[PDB]
Formats: C-alpha cells, structure tokens, sequence
C-alpha cells in the first residue's frame, strides 16, 4: 500500500518480523556517542529479518563511523558506498577536534545479490540546506526512489517529518499507528491483539 | 533545488554548485616556512626495503600506496600489500597519519590499517571532484557500487596522548590518468602544528616539498641521509610544532 505508514514504537522492542522484506532500509539511529541505544543494543537490532536481498542506508557520525561499519557487517551486510551530504546554507556555502565538519556520512550496504535496481543514476555527494537539528535532507528519498522506483521501503528511527510514500516508518515520536498495507495490518492484529508493544 | 535530481538531468554533479569553493592568520603559514626543514628525498622500492631504515620516528606520515582503482583507463599496491606495511615500526608514540583510501574497500581496509597500525582515526577528510569541465562524462562503475563515485577520502588518524580548516577539499575531477591528489592536504596537515618529522611514503618527484621527507619508487633522485635529517630535530629544536619561531 503506496502511501506513507508508520509505527509509533520502541524499535529495541518491537517485533518487526510482522513487517515483511523491504527492497531499502534505511536508519538514522540515535549513536551513544537523547534517548539513545547503547553499542549492544544497536548490534541487537534485528536488521537481519528485514531484507533478504537489497540495500541498507546508515548514518554515521564520529565513532559510529566504525561502530556502524561493525553493526552493518554483524547484520549481514557489505558496505559498498558511502554518501556524504555536503551541509550548506541557503546560498550554498558550506557551513571532531582537529577539524571543522561540514559533512555527514551514510553508508550503503548490500545484503544478498539485488536485482532490477537503478544503480549508477545517482552520484555519492549530495549538496543540500541543513534544516533542523538531526534533520537528514529529502534529498535521500529521491536518491533512494530512483535507485528502486515503487518498492517497499522501512525507515528505522524516524520523526513525522520522515514519513513517505512506499514507506513504513518506525520511530517512539511518531503519532500511533497508521498500517494500509492489509499483509503488515493483519500480521500486526495477530501479533499484537490489543494494540500495544511490551517486552 | 534538488541537485541529486539535477545531476540526473544533466550530469553535472551536485558539488559543482558548491559557492566559494572575514578574517586572516597566515602568520602561521610563514611560521611553517620559516621552520621547515630542506626537502628531503628518497627512492626507494617500499615493498622490499626495510623500512626501519626511516629514522628518526615520524611526527606525521602521509601514505599514498598506488591503487588499481586510480588507474581506471591506465605496480599498484593491494590493500593486501598495505596492510603488511610496518607503520607502527616509524611513528613516533604521539603522531599522526594520514592515509589515502580511495573510494571503494580502502574505506573499510584502510580503518583495518590504522588500527593494526596503533591509531585511532579521528577525521575523515573527503576530496570532492567536480566534473564543470565535462558535465558529459559518464562513469564506468565499480561491479559492487550503487552509485557513481566522485570523491575519495583521506583518513586521518592518531596514537598517542577543529582549528581554521574543514574536513572537505574541492577540486575539478583531474584528467584521465592523473593520480595526483590535491596538494590542500598538505596546507591542512601543517596547519594542525603537529611537529617537525614528515614523512610522505610513495610520494613522487612532483610531490617533493619543504618541510617533508619523501620516500617512494618512482623518484629519480636521492638526497636522504639519516644523519643529516635527524641532525634537523636535535637539541634545541627536540619538541617544535613546526609553527613556532626558531629558536636563536
Ligand atoms: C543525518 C543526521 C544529521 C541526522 C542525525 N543523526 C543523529 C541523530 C539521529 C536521530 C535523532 N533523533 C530521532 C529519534 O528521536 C527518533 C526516535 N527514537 C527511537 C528510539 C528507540 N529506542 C531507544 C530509547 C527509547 C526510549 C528511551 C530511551 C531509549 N526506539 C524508537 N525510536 C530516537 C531517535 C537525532 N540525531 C546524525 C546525522
């Protein structure tokens, strides 16, 4: 089901085989380096049962530039390109102690041998308006359509603003559950009778 | 505007839309001149030369082991080569290194080197081509990319116990062929003051610079003596930055 879905929740605690495979993951996770996840709980994740064969988007900063090549390999992924966004004002001009930082960092991964995807459409460098705080720029959804137009797609860590079409989105600040998909919805229903996600 | 879109529409890359790409304090920069040491020079074919040879200990090393992936239409060194380098053999206790890793699995066995190495890796600094002379140039990817790759990066690391520069240099895509790397990383070195001992290995001719002892394969001249350049680093200039007077 095309349009935007998402599931307010604790992703350490949700149980996300209900979710189905997804062609791209992307995550934007809080690094302990806020509500944050500790180094464990982040290897913990269960990255594993969301793809059998695609690509994985993870943001990085500081150590979690080590640390998320770590989680990626441990959940089954070679990483296999890294977009760095360029951060600029609205003139574009460009806007970590011995140099100043005017990038972010998004590894790629691959998982399995992904096939009918559009690779080489896009270029590794985005140049784009920061926004708000721990704001990612859009720019990655049309990098990432383009790459695999109308298949499903899974954001862990996300905030309303994130919420896209072909898209399930996972995040504790989302606003309640919003499923159309009527396989996720009936998988959901039996999974979690009474609507809540405990232990 | 989306320039991710742009780029598909019309090649030219989202970095070529990057501007400048009010204050000043190149006292620091004639203070590096004025410290440097002579350029020194060695050729030297570093997979079968002990590199214990190298003394005394490095404040800085600059590593620029020849990659397949430079020579895309065009003896390049493997990661497998640069791993068995004995790095930690010639670096000082406290130094810095900084190591080019492409693109592609030198992002990954590059971090694997400075830790086997003795280093943290502490910034990242990406060289981001700009393609404003060819927009129309295409690039024949990697089999594993899913994008096409416009940049490299150059890890910087640390052993051992921001300032005025950023952890980008932006420079048109070189022509085919040309493996240089922008000569900035060598202001952003020498800015950090980080001492007077620099090595850059498999450096070349074209690279040879005050202040750094080069060390590689293809040069056609020698002048290194290792007497003579520790006689450079003796009391009492032991301990300078390389960013302080000398000392009368
Ligand atoms: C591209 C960049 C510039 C973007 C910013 N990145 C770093 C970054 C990433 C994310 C955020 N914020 C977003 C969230 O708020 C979303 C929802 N969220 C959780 C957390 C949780 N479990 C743990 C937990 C739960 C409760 C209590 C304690 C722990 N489960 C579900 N959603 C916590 C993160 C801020 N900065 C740098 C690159």
């Amino acid at each position: 089901l095309f349009p935007p879905q998402w599931i307010c929740c604790d992703i350490r605690y949700l149980d996300v085989s209900i979710l189905g495979k997804f062609a791209v993951v992307m995550a934007d996770p809080p690094w302990d380096i806020y509500g944050t996840l500790t180094d464990d709980e982040m290897r913990r994740l269960n990255i594993p049962v969301l793809q059998d064969d695609g690509f994985l988007f993870l943001w990085v900063t500081g150590r979690a530039m080590e640390l998320g090549r770590e989680c990626l390999n441990l959940w089954g992924y070679e990483r296999v390109d890294e977009i760095i966004w360029v951060k600029t004002n609205q003139l574009q001009r460009i806007i970590g102690h011995w140099l100043n930082h005017g990038k972010e960092h998004c590894l790629v991964g691959v998982k399995g041998n992904p096939q009918g995807f559009n690779q080489g459409l896009d270029c590794d460098v985005i140049v784009a308006e920061v926004r708000s705080t721990s704001h990612k720029p859009d720019e990655i959804y049309g990098m990432i359509e383009r790459l695999s137009p109308g298949t499903r797609k899974i954001e862990l860590f996300g905030r309303p603003h994130n919420v896209q079409p072909n898209w399930i989105t996972l995040g504790n600040q989302l606003d309640g559950i919003h499923l159309l998909d009527p396989d996720v919805v009936a998988r959901f229903k039996q999974r979690y009778p009474d609507g809540i996600i405990s232990k | 505007n989306d320039y991710c879109q742009h780029f598909v529409d019309t090649g030219h890359r989202p970095q070529n839309f990057i501007r400048d790409v009010r204050e000043l304090i190149r006292l620091k920069d004639e203070l590096i001149a004025k410290s440097n040491t002579p350029p020194m020079y060695l050729q030297a074919d570093i997979e079968a030369f002990d590199i214990r040879e190298l003394t005394p200990k490095f404040d800085v090393i600059l590593l620029e082991p020849p990659l397949e992936e430079y020579y895309r239409e065009t003896k390049c060194w493997t990661w497998d080569d640069i791993m068995k380098l004995e790095i930690d053999e010639i670096a000082a206790p406290r130094s810095f290194i900084f190591l080019w890793c492409g693109s592609g699995e030198g992002l990954d066995l590059g971090r694997v080197c400075l830790r086997k190495w003795g280093y943290r890796r502490c910034e990242d600094i990406c060289w981001i081509k700009t393609n404003k002379n060819n927009p129309g140039k295409t690039k024949t990817l990697d089999p594993k990319a899913v994008f096409q790759r416009t940049k490299e990066h150059c890890l910087m690391g640390i052993k051992g116990t921001a300032n005025v520069d950023i952890d980008l240099i932006i420079t048109e895509e070189p022509e085919i062929g040309n493996i240089e790397k922008p000569v900035e990383i060598f202001h952003i070195i020498e800015h950090f003051c980080l001492g007077r001992r620099r090595l850059h290995l498999f450096g070349r001719d074209s690279t040879i610079r005050p202040g750094w002892l080069t060390v590689g394969p293809t040069l056609t001249n020698s002048n290194y003596n290792a007497e003579t350049y520790a006689s450079y680093f003796s009391a009492p200039n032991s301990y300078l930055t390389g960013c302080t007077e000398e000392i009368e």
